[PDB]
C-alpha cells in the first residue's frame, strides 16, 4: 500500500495571536498561531469583518510568538520559537504576499525537549535584544541591531543557565534606553530531592529574578532576585521610560501584585469573586489571559479570569512610585487563549475552544455606577461584583471554528445524492452538532412563480452606466413576459420589446439602445421607441445568437453567420463577408470589449461534430480561422471570458473543459460535473467576472486571490441565470427552477465547507445512527459539573441560607436570586467539584436541529458507551445500550463500578422507553452489537451479553487483555480490539466450544484513539500523539489457533499528522469519485488519504516531494522528513502539503523543479489538481 | 539511497561476518550496517534491518576499542532507521541487571538513545506501576475522551 | 592523541579549512556529500586565530562542511567543532 496526503479544510484552532504593523503602512494586522500553521489576519475597520490574506503550513510545533522593530522603523517584525533548535525572523512582503526569512540561528537538537530552549519568548521593548528560553536550565539572549541600509543584524548568542531550575514564565522589561532587562518566575527544585521527608518540597518558595544585558561589555548579569509569598503563573509588562513606570504585574492564584526593584513596596490586590457564586467553595481563581493598551496619555491592561470575565486594571502613580491598584469589571466574553486590543478601538479574542470573536470597544472612561476595587481599601473576605449582559462591548464579527471535533460521521441523511459531515464539536456549554457540506451557501432573498415552463431568462439595463438593472425578459417557449424593476415587480408594457414571439437575445448595445433577437429576425430599439426590423430571408430558423456591446453575429439553418458591428453613432453595418462551415453549429459566443480600444476581433464557433473552432474578427483578417480543436462529445455553451485570458467550453454531456485562449489554445484542464447537460452562463462576482456552470449539480467558476476555484451550489436545481443588481440585490442571480421564478445571491468567496450549527447541553462524546428513520444518538457528559437537578437544590439551599442572615429580612435578595439565571453558553458553567459528573442521551432529527428526546441521568454517572441494535432472542425490535461510569476519578484513578442502560425505542425512533440497569464491576467502554448479541469491554474483561428479562446475561468472557478496552471492532466472527497502550488485539469467536480466543496482536505500544477497518485483514489506527498507522494479518494466519501471541500483525504504513486523530472512515466523498480514507483531528482539521493509480503516478509524486524538501524546506527550520517521522519513521505515505506548495514557489524556482523533473510548471501544477479532483474537491 | 534494492542480497554475506573469529570482520561489517542503515531512511527496509540488528547486537560486549566504536555507530545508524522504540524494547533488559558490567553497557546504550531523540521516548516508555510509597503512574495517558 | 573537540556555543563566525584536508567532514573525516556550514564559537575565531583551519589549524581557503550523515544525525548540534590541542600551549603547535 502506498498513499498520499491532502488536507480539505485546515485547522481552526488558535494558540497565539500578536499584532502589529506588519506591512509596514498605518493599518494593523494579527498574525495568529495555528497548532502548525501560521496566518495573517486584516480586520476592515469600516465594516468590521476580519480577512484572511495569508496561510502558510511550517511542518512543525510553534510554541511562542513574539512582534517587534527598531528604533525608528515602521515595520515590525516576527519571532517564532519551534520544536526545531532554531530561532527564525520572519518579514512580511506585501507586493508577493508571503513570509520572508530574515534569519536563522541554531542552538540545540529537535523536538520538545526539556532543557533546549523555545517554550519561552522575551523581546526587549526597545527592539535591541530577545531572551529563548527553555523549562529547565538553559537560557540564550541575541543582540538586534541594524546597518545603513537599515538591514536587521543578528549576533552570537549569550547564555543565562541556571541548574536544577524551572522557569514559569519570561519577560521583558521596559526600561526606557537603559540596558534592557528580563524577568523570570524560577523555581530551584535542588533541595526537593534530597529529603526522604518530603517538606523541602513542602515549603520551597517561587522566586522572580531580574536578568540583565551589559550592552557595552557583552555579558549578562543577575541583578535582583526576591521570594514571593505564593506562587504565580504569568507576568505582565507595565509600560515604561517616560510613559509610566518599569515594574511587573504578577497574576497568582486569587491575587494580583505590582513588584519593581528598588525602593518600590510591594502592592497586592485580591481578584474580584461573583456574589452568590454556584461553583465549589474549595477553588481559587487565576487570570488566564491578558492584553495592554498604552495611548499618549494613559495605559490600561485587560485581564480575564477562568469564568471569562475582563477586568480593566489601572495603576495609581506619584512621581515615579506606584501606590495603588484598581480594579474594575469590564465584561464577560468566552474564555480566550488571546486577545488584542487594536487601535481604532477593537477587541479580537480568540478563544480556546469554539468560535472566535471580533468586538468593538464603544466605551472606555465608564459613564455608570458600578463600584471600583482597589489594594487601598481595607478588608478583613473578599470583593464581590455582579455580572451582566454586554455594556462596554458590541460584537461585530464571528470566526467559525470546528475546534475540537470529537466524533464524525459522513453518510447521507438528507435525501441529497453527495454525502454530509456529521461533526460533534465544542466543548462544554458551547458544544454543537454541525453538518457540512461541500459548496458556497447561497442567501435566498426572494422567490415567486408564474405558470408556465421559463427556458431563458435575461437581464437587461437601459443605458451604459446604470448601476442597476431595468427589465427582466422571463420568455417561454412560445411566449415572453418582460417585467420591471421597482422593488414592487411589475409586468412592464412600455419596453417596447413587444415579445409575441419567443425572445433568444437581449442586450445592451449602444449609448442608450436595446437590441433584441428572435428566430424571426433581430429588432434594435434605443431610446427612440422606432421599429428597425431586421428579417433574414426565407423560411430559414435563425437557431442560436451571440452579442455584445459593440457587435450582434448570429447564424440561422445552415451556419450562415451574419457579422454586424455598430459604429460610433449608433447604427448596424453589415459585413460584405457572410463566412460557412461545414455543419451547423451547436454553440457559439464571443468576448466582451473593454471600455479602451473599440471592440472584439475573437469569436469562437462550436460545432456538432465534436469541434470548436474560432474566427477573427479584425478588419484586416476578418473572417479567417485561427484555431482548432476537437472534444470527445460535442458541446452546448461556450464562454469566452477573463479570469491571461481563457475560454470555458461546455460539453453536453457531463463534462467542462476550461482551456487557455490564444490563437494557439495550449492548455486544458478538465472537471466531470454530471448527470445532465452543461450550460454555461456569465455572471458577476466581486466586481470580477465569473462563469455559471449547470448541470444536475450547479456550479460556480470564479477567481478570487489570483486563484481560480470550481465550487458546486449547496441547492437545488436551476435552468437559467444571469446578473442581478438591484437595491434587493446589487449582486445577484435571477434563477429559474422549474415551475419557478427564484432570486438569490451568494457572498462567501473562499469556504471549501459549509455548515448549520445544533446546540447541545454538555461535551458529545459518542453517537449513532438510527437505520430506520435516521436519528441521531448522542450521548453528552462534562467533567466537574452539576445536573440540573442538582443544581435547581444548590441554588435552593442557598437562598434558604441567605434568607436566615437575621438582618432587617425586609429587603429579600433571595427572591431576585432564584428568578434570574445567566446563560450558561455566555456566562459558563458552574464548574464545581472533582469527581462529579453530569451526563445526558439526546435523541435527534438532522434535518432540522430538534430534540425528539431527551433522558438526563443521575449526578456522578459518566456515559462513555452507546449502541443501538436489534436482540436475536426478541423479533425486529430496536435497542439503545448506554455504558456509565460511577464516580469516576481521573487523577489518581478509581471508580466504584459500571450500569449498563437498557431502551426500547419506539415510535418510528422517536421515544426511549427505559428497560432495566445492569450492574458491572469497572467503566463499560466499549459496546458492539455482534451476531444477535452485544460484545461489552468491562474495564479489562472481554464478554458477550444476551438480553435478557430482567438484566443482560452473561455468555462468555476473556480475561488476557492487557489494560483497558477502548474499542471494539467486528468483521464475521473476528473481534479487533483496542486497548489504552498496546495496540490492537484480534479475537476470535468459536460458535460452537463458546470461545472468546487471541490468534495475534502488535509488536509496538500505541496510545490507540480511532480505529477503522479497512478489510478482513487491514485495521487502520490512530494515537494520542498524532500518528496514524495501518497494520495488517500476514497471509499465512491461522485463525483457528489456541510477547503476547505468536502470530503477529506486519505494520504497513506510518505517518505523523501532527495533530490528534480522533475519526477515521473510509467512503466516497463525491458522485463518480473513488474512496478515500477520511480523518478529523482535534484541531478542526480535514484531511485525507488515498491510494495511487499507477507506478508511474506515485514516483512522480516522489520525486516532487524529494525536490521540495530540498529547495523549499520548512518555514521555521524543521526539517520535513524529521517532522514526519516524529515517533516512528515515515513508511509508505507522501506529503501533499509539501507537493501542492510548488504552486506559491517563485517562477525561478518553479522553473528549475520543474527542469528538474523534466516538464514544465503548467505541467506540474496539472498533475496536482489532477489527483485532488479524483478523490475529493 | 539507490542501495534500497540491494539489502536482501547482502544480508547473508553480513550475517556470516558479524559471526567471525576476525575483530576486523566484524568492525567492517558493523560500518557497512551502519552505512545502509542510513542511506536507506525514510524509504520502509525496517524489516531487514531488524534482522541485522538481531545480529549487530551480540557485539554490544566487545572489549576491544575499535569495534566497540563501530559497533555503536550502527547502533545509532539503526536508531534513525527503525526507530527509538525498537532501540527501547532491546535495550530495556539489561539497565537494572545484577550484573555491573551489563548495567554499564546497557547505559551507555541508552543514553545515546536519550540524547537522539529524547521527546520521542514519552510515547514508548513501558508500564510501571505504584509501590507503597511512591507513585509511578501517568495517568493523563490513561485518560479516555 | 591529547586532542578534544572545544563543544563551546557556536555563533555567527563560519568555519574554514585549509588546502590539505578542504572536502571533508569535521567530525567523522568523510568525503561524501557535504552538506551543513560549520559555525565556530567567537574565542575560537579571535585575532591570529580567524580564518585558519579547523581541523589542523594551517590557512585556510575554503568554508567547512558537515556530510549528510552526521546532518542526518543531527551532529551540527553540537558545540563548535574546533580541535584542540591540550598537550601544548596557545602559541605552540
Ligand atoms: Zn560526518
Ligand atoms: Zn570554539
Ligand atoms: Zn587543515
Amino acid at each position: 500500500m502506498f498513499l498520499y496526503n491532502l488536507t480539505l479544510q485546515r485547522a481552526t484552532g488558535i494558540s497565539f495571536a500578536i499584532h502589529g504593523n506588519f506591512s509596514g503602512t498605518k493599518q494593523q494586522e494579527i498574525v495568529v498561531s495555528r497548532g502548525k500553521i501560521l496566518e495573517l489576519l486584516r480586520p476592515d475597520p469600516n465594516t468590521g469583518k476580519v480577512h484572511t490574506l495569508l496561510t502558510v503550513e511550517v511542518f512543525g510545533v510553534i510554541r511562542s510568538l513574539m512582534a517587534f522593530r527598531l528604533t525608528g522603523g515602521t515595520k515590525d517584525y516576527i519571532v517564532v520559537g519551534s520544536d526545531s533548535g532554531r530561532i527564525v525572523i520572519l518579514e512580511y512582503q506585501p507586493s508577493k504576499n508571503m513570509f520572508e526569512k530574515i534569519h536563522q540561528e541554531t542552538f540545540g537538537k529537535s523536538g520538545c525537549r526539556r532543557i533546549v530552549p523555545g517554550q519561552f519568548l522575551a523581546v526587549d521593548p526597545k527592539g535591541r535584544a530577545v531572551m529563548i528560553s527553555a523549562i529547565e536550565k538553559q537560557k540564550l539572549v541575541y543582540i538586534l541591531n541594524r546597518d545603513a541600509a537599515a538591514r536587521l543584524t543578528i549576533s552570537s548568542p549569550l547564555e543565562a543557565h541556571k541548574a536544577n531550575t524551572l522557569v514559569y514564565h519570561v519577560v521583558g522589561v521596559d526600561v526606557g534606553f537603559e540596558n534592557p532587562m528580563f524577568a523570570c518566575l524560577e523555581m530551584d527544585y535542588e533541595e526537593a530531592d534530597n529529603d526522604p521527608t518530603g517538606e523541602a518540597a513542602a515549603n520551597t518558595q517561587q522566586t522572580l529574578t531580574f536578568y540583565e544585558l551589559d550592552l557595552g561589555l557583552n555579558h549578562v548579569v543577575r541583578k535582583y532576585s526576591e521570594p514571593l509569598e505564593e506562587h504565580g503563573n504569568f507576568l505582565i509588562t507595565v509600560p515604561g521610560g517616560s510613559d509610566g513606570p518599569s515594574g511587573v504585574l504578577i497574576c497568582s492564584e486569587n491575587y494580583i501584585t505590582y513588584k519593581n526593584f528598588g525602593d518600590q513596596p510591594d502592592i497586592r490586590c485580591p481578584i474580584p469573586r461573583r456574589r452568590n457564586d454556584l461553583d465549589d467553595p474549595e477553588r481559587g481563581m487565576i487570570f488566564v489571559c491578558s492584553a495592554t493598551h498604552k495611548t499618549k496619555s494613559m495605559f490600561f491592561f485587560l485581564a480575564q479570569t477562568e469564568q471569562g470575565d475582563i477586568f480593566k486594571i489601572t495603576l495609581e502613580t506619584d512621581e515615579d512610585m506606584v501606590t495603588e491598584i484598581r480594579l474594575k469589571y469590564f465584561d464577560t466574553v468566552p474564555v480566550a487563549a488571546a486577545m488584542c486590543v487594536l487601535k481604532t478601538g477593537f477587541l479580537f479574542v480568540a478563544s480556546e475552544f469554539g468560535n472566535h470573536y471580533l468586538y468593538q470597544i464603544a466605551h472606555l472612561g465608564d459613564d455608570d455606577e458600578e463600584p471600583e476595587f482597589s489594594s487601598a481599601m481595607p478588608l478583613e473576605d473578599t470583593f464581590f461584583f455582579q455580572p451582566r449582559p454586554l455594556k462596554n462591548l458590541v460584537l461585530v464579527d464571528e470566526l467559525d471554528s470546528l475546534s475540537p471535533i470529537l466524533f464524525c460521521q459522513i453518510a447521507d441523511l438528507a435525501n441529497e445524492d453527495t454525502p454530509q459531515l456529521y461533526v460533534a464539536c465544542g466543548r462544554g456549554p458551547r458544544s454543537s452538532l454541525r453538518v457540512l457540506r461541500h459548496g458556497l451557501e447561497v442567501s435566498e432573498m426572494a422567490v415567486s412563480e408564474l405558470p408556465g415552463n421559463p427556458n431563458a431568462v435575461w437581464t437587461v439595463r437601459r443605458h451604459i452606466e446604470d448601476e442597476f438593472d431595468a427589465y427582466i425578459i422571463v420568455s417561454f417557449v412560445n411566449a415572453t413576459l418582460v417585467l420591471s424593476i421597482g422593488e414592487t415587480v411589475e409586468e412592464v408594457t412600455d419596453s417596447g420589446f413587444l415579445g409575441t414571439t419567443p425572445t433568444l437575445s437581449c442586450s445592451l448595445l449602444g449609448d442608450d439602445a436595446l437590441v433584441q433577437v428572435y428566430p424571426d429576425g433581430i429588432r434594435h430599439i434605443r431610446a427612440d421607441k422606432r421599429v428597425n426590423e431586421w428579417k433574414t430571408p426565407g423560411k430559414k430558423t435563425i437557431v442560436k445568437c451571440a452579442v455584445n456591446q459593440r457587435q450582434v453575429v448570429i447564424a440561422l439553418t445552415g451556419g450562415e453567420l451574419v457579422y454586424f458591428e455598430m459604429d460610433p453613432s449608433g447604427q448596424l453595418n453589415e459585413y460584405t463577408e457572410r463566412k460557412e462551415m461545414s455543419a451547423d453549429v451547436v454553440c457559439m459566443s464571443l468576448a466582451n470589449v473593454p471600455p479602451g480600444e473599440q471592440r472584439s476581433r475573437f469569436l469562437a464557433v462550436g460545432l456538432v461534430d465534436n469541434t470548436v473552432r474560432i474566427i477573427s474578427l479584425d478588419p484586416s483578417d476578418c473572417l479567417q480561422p485561427l484555431s482548432m480543436q476537437a472534444l470527445p462529445a460535442q458541446p452546448e455553451s461556450l464562454c469566452i471570458v477573463e479570469m491571461f485570458l481563457y475560454l470555458n467550453i461546455g460539453l453536453q454531456n457531463g463534462v467542462l473543459l476550461r482551456t487557455v485562449l490564444d490563437p494557439v489554445t495550449g492548455d486544458l484542464s478538465d472537471t466531470r460535473t454530471g448527470s445532465r447537460p452543461v450550460k454555461l452562463f456569465r455572471v458577476r462576482m466581486q466586481g470580477q467576472e465569473a462563469v455559471l456552470a449547470m448541470s444536475s449539480r450547479s456550479w460556480l467558476s470564479y477567481s478570487y486571490q489570483s486563484r481560480f476555484h470550481l465550487t458546486p451550489l449547496s441547492y437545488e436545481t436551476l435552468e437559467f441565470a444571469s446578473g442581478f443588481a438591484s437595491e434587493q440585490c446589487p449582486e445577484g442571480i435571477v434563477a429559474i427552477s422549474t415551475n419557478t421564478l427564484r432570486i438569490l445571491a451568494l457572498e462567501k468567496l473562499g469556504a471549501v465547507f459549509n455548515q448549520v450549527a445544533f446546540p447541545l447541553q454538555y461535551t458529545p462524546r459518542k453517537f449513532v445512527i438510527h437505520p430506520e428513520s435516521n436519528n441521531l444518538i448522542i450521548i453528552e457528559t462534562d467533567h466537574n459539573a452539576y445536573t440540573e437537578a442538582t443544581k435547581a437544590q444548590r441554588k435552593q439551599q442557598m437562598a434558604e441560607e441567605m434568607v436566615e442572615a437575621a438582618g432587617e429580612l425586609a429587603a429579600e435578595m433571595a427572591a431576585a436570586f432564584l428568578n434570574e439565571n445567566l446563560p450558561e453558553s455566555i456566562f459558563g458553567a458552574p464548574k464545581a467539584g472533582n469527581g462529579q459528573w453530569a451526563s445526558v442521551i439526546r435523541v435527534m432529527n438532522p434535518i432540522q436541529g430538534n430534540t425528539l428526546d431527551l433522558v438526563q441521568l443521575e449526578q456522578n454517572e459518566a456515559a462513555f458507551s452507546v449502541a443501538v441494535c436489534r436482540f436475536s432472542n426478541t423479533g425486529e425490535d430496536w435497542y439503545v445500550l448506554v455504558g456509565v461510569a460511577k464516580d469516576l476519578i481521573l487523577n489518581p484513578r478509581s471508580v466504584a463500578g459500571g450500569f449498563v442502560y437498557t431502551y426500547k425505542l419506539v415510535n418510528n425512533g422517536e421515544k426511549l422507553e427505559f428497560l432495566h440497569k445492569t450492574p458491572v464491576e469497572e467503566v463499560p467502554a466499549a459496546i458492539a452489537p455482534f451476531q444477535g448479541r452485544v460484545l461489552i469491554g468491562v474495564g479489562k474483561l472481554l464478554r458477550v451479553y444476551d438480553l435478557g428479562k430482567k438484566k443482560l446475561l452473561r455468555k462468555c468472557e476473556n480475561k488476557h487483555i492487557a489494560n483497558y478496552i477502548s474499542g471494539i471492532q467486528t468483521i464475521g466472527h473476528r473481534v479487533i480490539v483496542s486497548d489504552v497502550q498496546e495496540s490492537f488485539i484480534w479475537v476470535r469467536y468459536k460458535r460452537n466450544e463458546n470461545q472468546l480466543i487471541i490468534f495475534a496482536d502488535d509488536t509496538y505500544p500505541r496510545w490507540v484513539t480511532t480505529a477503522s477497518l479497512l478489510d478482513y485483514d487491514t485495521v487502520a489506527g490512530a494515537d494520542k500523539f498524532g500518528n496514524i498507522c495501518v497494520v495488517r494479518l500476514p497471509p499465512n494466519t491461522n485463525d483457528e489457533v489456541d510477547n503476547g501471541a505468536s502470530q503477529k500483525a506486519e505494520v504497513i504504513m506510518n505517518y505523523h499528522v501532527g495533530e490528534t486523530v480522533l475519526s477515521l472512515q473510509k467512503t466516497t466523498l463525491i458522485p463518480g469519485g473513488s474512496e478515500s480514507l477520511v480523518y478529523t483531528t482535534l484541531s478542526g482539521g480535514i484531511g485525507i488519504l488515498v491510494p495511487f493509480t499507477s507506478h508511474e503516478d506515485h514516483d512522480f509524486f516522489q520525486h516532487v516531494e524529494m525536490h521540495l524538501r530540498s529547495e523549499h524546506p520548512p518555514l521555521c527550520g524543521r526539517d520535513h522528513l524529521s517532522f514526519r517521522s516524529y515517533y516512528f519513521p515515515v513508511k509508505n505515505v507522501i506529503d501533499g502539503d509539501l507537493c501542492e506548495q510548488f504552486n506559491s514557489m517563485e517562477p525561478n524556482k518553479q522553473k528549475n523543479v520543474s527542469e528538474e523533473l523534466d516538464r514544465t510548471p503548467p505541467e506540474v501544477s496539472k498533475k496536482l489538481e489532477d489527483i485532488r479532483t479524483r478523490y475529493a474537491f | 539511497e539507490m542501495g534500497k534494492d540491494y539489502i536482501y542480497a547482502v544480508t547473508p554475506l553480513l550475517e556470516d561476518a558479524l559471526m567471525d573469529r576476525d575483530l576486523v570482520h566484524r568492525q567492517t561489517a558493523s560500518a557497512v550496517v551502519q552505512h545502509m542503515s542510513l542511506g536507506v531512511y525514510g524509504f520502509g527496509c525496517e524489516d531487514s534491518l531488524n534482522h541485522l540488528l538481531n545480529y549487530v547486537w551480540p557485539n554490544v560486549f566487545e572489549t576491544s576499542p575499535h569495534v566497540i566504536q563501530a559497533v555503536m555507530g550502527a547502533l545509532e545508524g539503526l536508531r534513525v532507521a527503525i526507530g527509538p522504540c525498537r532501540m527501547l524494547q532491546y535495550c530495556l533488559q539489561g539497565l537494572f541487571h545484577p550484573a555491573r558490567k551489563v548495567r554499564d553497557v546497557y547505559w551507555k546504550i541508552y543514553n545515546s538513545i536519550y540524547i537522539g531523540s529524547q521527546d520521542a521516548l514519552i510515547a514508548h516508555y513501558p508500564r510501571i506501576y505504584n509501590d507503597d510509597k511512591n507513585t509511578y503512574i501517568r495517568y493523563e495517558l490513561d485518560y479516555i475522551l | 592523541p591529547d586532542l578534544i573537540f572545544c563543544r563551546k556555543q557556536a555563533g555567527v563566525a563560519i568555519g574554514r579549512l585549509c588546502e590539505k584536508c578542504d572536502g571533508k567532514c569535521v567530525i567523522c573525516d568523510s568525503y561524501v556529500r557535504p552538506c551543513t556550514l560549520v559555525r565556530i564559537c567567537d574565542e575560537c575565531n579571535y585575532g591570529s586565530y580567524q580564518g585558519r583551519c579547523v581541523i589542523c589549524g594551517g590557512p585556510g581557503v575554503s568554508d567547512a562542511y558537515y556530510c549528510k550523515e552526521c546532518t542526518i544525525q543531527e551532529k551540527d548540534r553540537d558545540g563548535c567543532p574546533k580541535i584542540v590541542n591540550l598537550g601544548s600551549s596557545k602559541t605552540d603547535l
